């Protein structure tokens, strides 16, 4: 009434991340597989640094 | 060591494992060490005049 934009209140702040899906947990999975990846050759006697 | 890598490069192509190439020239060097410690004389026995002469002999060659 104060004023004739009249802004449609977000309910968190901008840039706060929304997150819900079957997904999502999906990529926390694919993030901990890719840091994973980098340990992988490591294992053993016969590996690398 | 520069030497030790650039032959190296011919063996990667071969397809050997890195371990078995760093474990065949830690046993080749301690082969290596084993054989010209034995190969080489001692000076204690000399004098200390014979004894200058040794440094005289490294001196020149560092210089």
């Amino acid at each position: 009434n104060f004023g004739s934009q009249t802004p449609t209140i977000v309910v968190l702040k901008e840039g706060t991340d929304a997150s819900q899906g079957k997904g999502q947990i999906i990529s926390n999975i694919n993030a901990c597989v890719a840091v994973q990846e980098a340990l992988k050759p490591t294992l053993g006697p016969l590996g690398s640094d | 060591a520069s030497a030790l890598l650039d032959q190296a490069l011919e063996l990667i192509q071969k397809g050997i494992h890195p371990i078995k190439i760093a474990n065949g020239f830690d046993e080749a060097a301690k082969l290596a060490i084993s054989k010209l410690e034995e190969t080489c004389d001692d000076i204690s026995a000399s004098n200390d005049e014979l004894f200058r002469d040794f440094l005289l002999r490294a001196a020149k060659t560092s210089l």
